[PDB]
RNA sequence: CGUGGAAGUCUGUUAGAGUUGGUGUCCUACAAUACCCUCUCGUGAUCUAUGUGUAGGGGUGAAAGGCCCAUCGAGUCCGGCA
RNA sequence: GCGAAAGCCAAGGCCUGUCGGGAGCAACCAACGUUAGGGAAUUCGGCAAGUUAGUCCCGUACCUUCGGAAGAAGGGAUGCC
RNA sequence: GGUCUUAAGGUAGCGUAGUACCUUGCCGCAUCAGUAGCGGCUUGCAUGAAUGGAUUAACCAGAGCUUCACUGUCCCAACGUUGGGCCCGGUGAACUGUACAUUCCAGUGCGGAGUCUGGAGACACCCAGGGGGAAGCAAAGACCCUAUGGA
RNA sequence: CGAGUGGCUUGCUACCUCGAUGUCGGUUCCCUCCAUCCUGCCCGUGCAGAAGCGGGCAAGGGUGAGGUUGUUCGCCUAUUAAAGGAGGUCGUUAGCUGGGUUUAGACCGUCGUGAGACAGGUCGGCUGCUAUCUACUGGGUGUGUAGGUGUCUGACAAGAACGACCGUAUAGUACGAGAGGAACUACGGUUGGUGGCCACUGGUGUACCGGUUGUUCGAGAGAGCACGUGCCGGGUAGCCACGCCACACGGGGUAAGAGCUGAACGCAUCUAAGCUCGAAACCCACUUGGAAAAGAGACACCGCCGAGGUCCCGCGUACAAGACGCGGUCGAUAGACUCGGGGUGUGCGCGUCGAGGUAACGAGACGUUAAGCCCACGAGCACUAACAGACCAA
């Protein structure tokens, strides 16, 4: 995919439970895939800002639980390192749900993102509020 | 069926054994092409600190802004090429003809060698240039030497030697080219082969960690779960089949590790100067304080701080010299804390 | 830039900045300063504060 | 509401008894059954000391062919016996 | 302190749960301490480790042989002067 | 089949069971995905009434399943602590030992060889190590058969 | 229907082994095979393109994570370039595991008059040893080549040291009515593997500084014990990964394949002789080892009464012994001291305040105090200690 433009230590793995940042009705998430990923034996495939998943919903409204859908990752805790140095570091892990061409499926996005996400996929950019 | 992996370790690196001379051998050297020069200096490695570069990389979305680089200062004061040996061309490979030496030597080169009382530059030369005309001479190279003494950090005053290979034009531009330098004294400096913003192969060898386990030595994993309370957690688990009836090489097992002569390429040089500069507040750690001819490499060198390191024009670079990068900071924030 | 915490200035290529769940941000110029952050604790109420002194 | 203080009653490394798991330590042992942590019981069909009784096709057995002096689907010793 | 509990200390006893000396003392093993982010993905199996915890107040479901379930759960409090 | 063996011919209940071979039975729940688990169905290879059936509050170091919380079980390993390990003084065993023995790759051989054959490799000795091989050591198997053996 | 190859399944035999060679599956770690799943290069197509489908060369590298089940297998899920298969005592318990199988206890169904049984199900249920040899990973001592120092050569040896993907420009272009929709090439990044490094981020840090619970030393001060820190907070050096750096281009020869010239056979023919091209594969390039390479190496200088070396002493860029490296007054090698640079977080004492309380007393607050305490780093500095001195050597 096109460079990021900072370098990322994965923080979130297939399993783990995150933050839906978005108000599509799904309020948690379980990452299950992450895409063009490929491991190595015993590797849990890891996740971190910046990612397409595909994901499971596993708190929220009745029609969107069970479902099995794609999503981006806006925010994780683990650090993160800018071109100048500096780290960058979120409150929580969140992804945000997009379909087949990359466009959220929510309308309105919940928290910041970070500004590396947001040149990646633009769309789920216009519908951020803050851009950290 | 047993899923697959790659097998822990490079085995070319091996045998993992102690190195047999701490100053670093250069294995390869440049091609040929324009003026003749010597392929290789030498100094020593004093710690890191960070620096601010703007970018150069013309192909970069970042070209024009701020980029905060990694640096190591390696102490790069003036060597002494001694001599110039020359190579002759036989069916068993190259073997040493003969040296041409000088008469200014540094005031400790004593420490190391029997420095030469009567010597002969005139008939080595001459039975170089008969070589020529026969054409039977392979290749010319210096015996060259550090001055640890100009080093204050470095406690040893002994100086190291090491040969380090001409290239150039033609044989004959070189071989004039070659004692030039030596006649003089030998005296040359880091300026005088390289420059800021070039690609350097650095050589050293690696710092030492005595004996060392298959799991840090190899990257072997650890007893998992379990297999990790039985009485066994940084064993590996066989020496391998029944048959064939004997351990191979290739598995990995415990010994030295540490203190390997390794090569590595293209490590770009940002700043070659002189002074106090990059040093740092309270002193590098373990090393001391840096006021003179110093190198400013980018990223890691191999070896501990105060050990010989040696430059070599790269050999294999991957990108074109985007020469004198521009240096907006750099960082002389204490070390310790 | 300064240490929203401490007040000293942050060494260039140097500390992390910290992501509030409201946007927010704050830039810690070391682990200290966010671990007393962490605890609570106001930059003013520690002496050895710039913010402080 | 109080009083009362029952219980093969609860918690409990009180004394005391026992031993689920670690398949930990040990495994020419400290030890021919040990060590540590965890764990179970602890007013009762409880635990415990000494004395006393039951003897080998016989005892004893809330029964596992368990136990009857490191040995028991028939003890040990010597004899039958080379 | 509820306590014949822990922990600390007397009286009393001991340095004999009886080989020592040396190396920042490596690999490896036995017992342990601390580990970012993820949080059972490990394993036949949460095995191992951990989480919880004392006391007071509030509050407490299904089911029930009406005894019990029950410390259910869940929530709050706790020092010193 | 719409009686016959041999007396009767399985009632209440329960049921794919610690009993169901077929079997991962079918439907559903739960999971991204569940040979598991639970609910229902059930003609039960081969359930069933003190050979006790069903059911059950309470109890349990009893078997299985799920959830919340938690964590180095794992991703993937790191650093540290104490005792060993290593070196030195002293003390000082045992296991094991047909012989020879620096082996390796193929082959051959009672078909699973350090010792035979052909090659390859191989200067001697010593320290530390994890244990591939010596079909390593420890026991005249813990499986099977045999004996005009035993209990 | 016919002919074969393998030795992965099963069966057959009873040749080896029962004074005992530890079953299945998994795990860990190493090597290999090719009948190729991906990747490279090709051929055909019911080949427009994109994508398929089938076939050829090719074993360099890769082939992963999860849900049921002990499972091997298989079914299932989401990822992927692809998530190939097989051999090594169905590799791998003097490595691990004990979940399957297969002792002694027990239950169920079925069978049996019964004791008991089952190629059925089920709960529980034991794994010893200090390595002699050989093997290999690393470390030494000697001999040989045959006075010393320094520098090299390179026979051989090891490597995957690099594999793969996504994205952008090419380009909404070629192609196609449209729908759809490429490539060469140049770039940016990711992933797996590999080697090294600590400025940055992160972990540790039983150095250190602080807070604080119980108890003991009468209080205060300052301490011991509460496991190798009582507990909690911070954390230097160092070590680390979750951090950071680096890991081609190009040649040469080929396979499959595309062709040239070309005859046997006047023609034709990529082939018979010759030749131009052409794979991630082969060789070189690159990295690592390597004078014990018995043809046992090369060069330069020093020395044979003295070059060099040893013991010794101060130390680490080194280290389990040994080895290695540096310094020794022609000196900054280690320590003391003083600065610098760091860690913690404001010392003892005293003064003011302080809810109150006749008072005694008083938790605590402020000031003195960017305090106090401490440092495995640096600099300065010969103050102390590297002294004295013994010896080998053509
Ligand atoms: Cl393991
Ligand atoms: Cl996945
Ligand atoms: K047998
Ligand atoms: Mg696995
Ligand atoms: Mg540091
Ligand atoms: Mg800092
Ligand atoms: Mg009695
Ligand atoms: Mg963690
Ligand atoms: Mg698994
Ligand atoms: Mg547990
Ligand atoms: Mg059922
Ligand atoms: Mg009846
Ligand atoms: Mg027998
Ligand atoms: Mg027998
Ligand atoms: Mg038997
Ligand atoms: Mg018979
Ligand atoms: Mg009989
Ligand atoms: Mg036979
Ligand atoms: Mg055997
Ligand atoms: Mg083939
Ligand atoms: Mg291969
Ligand atoms: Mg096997
Ligand atoms: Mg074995
Ligand atoms: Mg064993
Ligand atoms: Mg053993
Ligand atoms: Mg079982
Ligand atoms: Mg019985
Ligand atoms: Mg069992
Ligand atoms: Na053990
Ligand atoms: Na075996
Ligand atoms: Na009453
Ligand atoms: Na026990
Ligand atoms: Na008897
Ligand atoms: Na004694
Ligand atoms: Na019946
Ligand atoms: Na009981
Ligand atoms: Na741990
Ligand atoms: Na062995
Ligand atoms: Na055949
Ligand atoms: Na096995
Ligand atoms: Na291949
Ligand atoms: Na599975
Ligand atoms: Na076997
Ligand atoms: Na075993
Ligand atoms: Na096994
Ligand atoms: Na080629
Ligand atoms: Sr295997
Ligand atoms: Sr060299
Ligand atoms: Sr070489
Ligand atoms: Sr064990
Ligand atoms: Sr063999
Ligand atoms: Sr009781
Ligand atoms: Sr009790
Ligand atoms: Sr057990
Ligand atoms: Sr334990
Ligand atoms: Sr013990
Ligand atoms: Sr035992
Ligand atoms: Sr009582
Ligand atoms: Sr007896
Ligand atoms: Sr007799
Ligand atoms: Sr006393
Ligand atoms: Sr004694
Ligand atoms: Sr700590
Ligand atoms: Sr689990
Ligand atoms: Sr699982
Ligand atoms: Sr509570
Ligand atoms: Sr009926
Ligand atoms: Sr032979
Ligand atoms: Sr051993
Ligand atoms: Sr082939
Ligand atoms: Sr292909
Ligand atoms: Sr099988
Ligand atoms: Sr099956
Ligand atoms: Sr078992
Ligand atoms: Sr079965
Ligand atoms: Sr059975
Ligand atoms: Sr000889
Ligand atoms: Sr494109
Ligand atoms: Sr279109
Ligand atoms: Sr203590
Ligand atoms: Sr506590
Ligand atoms: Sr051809
Ligand atoms: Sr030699």
């Amino acid at each position: 995919m096109e460079a990021l433009g900072a370098d990322v230590t994965q923080g979130l793995e297939k399993g783990s439970l995150i933050t839906c940042a978005d108000n599509t009705g799904a309020r948690e998430l379980k990452v299950i895939s992450v895409h063009g990923y490929s491991g190595t034996k015993n590797r849990h495939p890891k996740a971190g800002l910046g990612d397409k998943i595909t994901v499971s919903v596993t708190k929220g409204t009745p029609e969107m639980r069970r479902q099995v859908l794609e999503a981006v990752v806006v925010r994780q805790r683990k650090p993160i390192r800018r071109p100048d140095g500096t780290r960058v570091k979120f409150e929580d892990n969140a992804a945000v749900i997009v379909d087949e061409n990359e466009d959220p499926r929510g309308t309105e996005l919940k928290g910041p993102i970070a500004r590396e996400v947001a040149q990646r996929f633009g769309s789920v950019a216009s519908a951020a509020t803050m851009i950290v | 069926p047993q899923p697959s992996r790659p097998r822990k370790g490079s085995l070319g690196f091996g045998p993992r054994k102690r190195s047999t001379s701490e100053t670093p051998r250069f294995n390869s050297w440049p091609s040929d092409d324009g003026q003749p020069g010597v392929q290789g200096f030498a100094g020593y490695k004093a710690g890191m600190t960070h620096v601010v570069l703007v970018n150069d990389e013309p192909n970069s979305p970042r070209e024009g802004m701020e980029e905060t680089v990694p640096v190591t200062v390696i102490e790069t004061p003036p060597m002494r090429a001694v001599a110039l040996r020359a190579y002759e061309d036989t069916p068993y490979g190259q073997r040493p003809l003969t040296e041409v030496w000088t008469d200014e030597f540094h005031s400790e080169l004593d420490r190391t060698l029997d420095v030469p009382e009567d010597h002969d530059p005139d008939a080595a030369e001459e039975q170089i240039r008969d070589a020529h005309e026969a054409g039977d001479l392979g290749d010319l190279r210096l015996i060259t030497h550090t001055v640890p003494d100009a080093v204050p950090s470095v406690p040893k005053k002994k100086p190291d030697v090491m040969e380090t290979r001409v290239g150039g034009g033609s044989v004959s531009d070189r071989l004039d080219h070659a004692l030039d330098i030596v006649e003089d004294g030998g005296e040359h400096a880091m300026n005088d082969i390289f420059r800021a913003g070039e690609y350097a192969d650095v050589a050293g060898v690696t710092k030492g960690k005595g004996t060392q386990g298959p799991v840090k030595r190899w990257g072997v994993q650890k007893r998992k779960g379990k297999h990790a309370r039985q009485g066994w957690r940084r064993r590996i688990g066989n020496l391998g089949p029944w048959n064939p009836s004997r351990v191979r090489s290739t598995v990995p097992q415990q010994g030295q590790t540490g203190y390997h002569q390794r090569t590595e390429l293209n490590k770009r040089l940002i700043d070659i100067g002189e002074g106090d500069e990059p040093t740092v507040d309270g002193g590098f750690v373990n090393y001391g304080e840096v006021d003179g001819p110093y190198t400013l490499v980018k990223g890691s060198v191999p070896g501990p701080d105060k050990r010989l390191v040696r430059f070599r024009p790269a050999v294999r670079p991957n990108d074109q010299p985007r020469l004198d990068p521009e240096v907006r900071y750099v960082s002389n924030e204490s070390n310790q804390g | 830039r300064e240490c929203d915490y401490c007040g000293t200035d942050i060494e260039p290529g140097t500390g992390t900045m910290f992501v509030h769940k409201d946007g927010a941000t704050t830039h810690f110029c070391s682990s200290k300063c966010e671990n007393n952050a962490d605890l609570g604790r106001e930059a003013r109420n520690l002496e050895w504060t710039d913010t402080a002194r």
